[PDB]
């Protein structure tokens, strides 16, 4: 029994590193597109006007 | 004697295992009436969308 | 068209808390039945003895 | 108007159905209650046996 | 002789709580993951609402 | 070190699950948030011009 919890938490492990690395393109990739499609938005909308 | 006593040991695993089992089953069941109560919600959100 | 409305909502409203108490009762006896078998064992192993 | 007359024969005939199996699950409910409370006091009783 | 049959049926209590409680949680996880996609998909609505 | 090991192995599970959960609502938040911004600024665009 105590092979198979270090083996699940083992596999789990290496599962880890790919959500973290996901997490982290998600969040900037949200705030670099949002920061830089509202300024140019932002920007062409005062120039118009 | 000592089989009463080895016996005891027993009990002491049975015991923590019984509060993960019924902490699990009370939240396992709660977990259960939330999916109702959000797919209700997503009804009539998407019903008023 | 508001006359019916209303009518749909003492009948929609009132039919939603007796199926939240239903499946709240429904966990209830899930658990009642699965914790019976709990003290028949218990029951079972010093009506055993 | 057509929607709305149309959920309301389908939401009327939902709380009958609902209500009667809310009575039948009860009266398990009751009955499991009975035994469960009974077996308590007996697995208490055995002990002292 | 009893004492044989008492200790392992301890022992058999620890695996039959073990097993409802690896059944429960591997349910758990899919059930826990499930409502966060659930309330997730809510917040489409709410968003495109 | 067994039911050492499960509590870390369970704590591994609640922070994994909270990746996968934040995962499923970090994509429906970036699917979202482009959808409000293109929209909103592409109708005000169409406004200006």
């Amino acid at each position: 029994d105590l092979n198979l919890e270090r083996s699940h938490a083992q596999k789990n492990e290496n599962a880890r590193q790919q959500l973290e690395r996901q997490n982290k393109e998600l969040k900037v990739k949200l705030q670099e597109m949002e920061g830089t499609v509202k300024s140019k938005y932002k920007a062409s909308i005062t120039a118009l006007e | 004697t000592d089989l009463e006593e080895r016996l005891r040991r027993e009990e002491k695993q049975r015991q923590e295992l019984e509060k993960t089992r019924r902490k699990l089953e009370g939240d396992s069941t709660d977990l259960s009436d939330q999916i109702a109560e959000l797919q209700a919600q997503i009804a009539e959100l998407k019903m008023q969308l | 068209r508001g006359e019916l409305a209303n009518e749909v909502k003492v009948l929609l409203q009132g039919k939603g808390d007796s199926e939240h108490k239903r499946k709240k009762v429904e966990a209830q006896l899930q658990e009642l039945q699965v914790k019976f078998n709990e003290g028949e064992r218990v029951r079972t192993e010093l009506a055993d003895k």
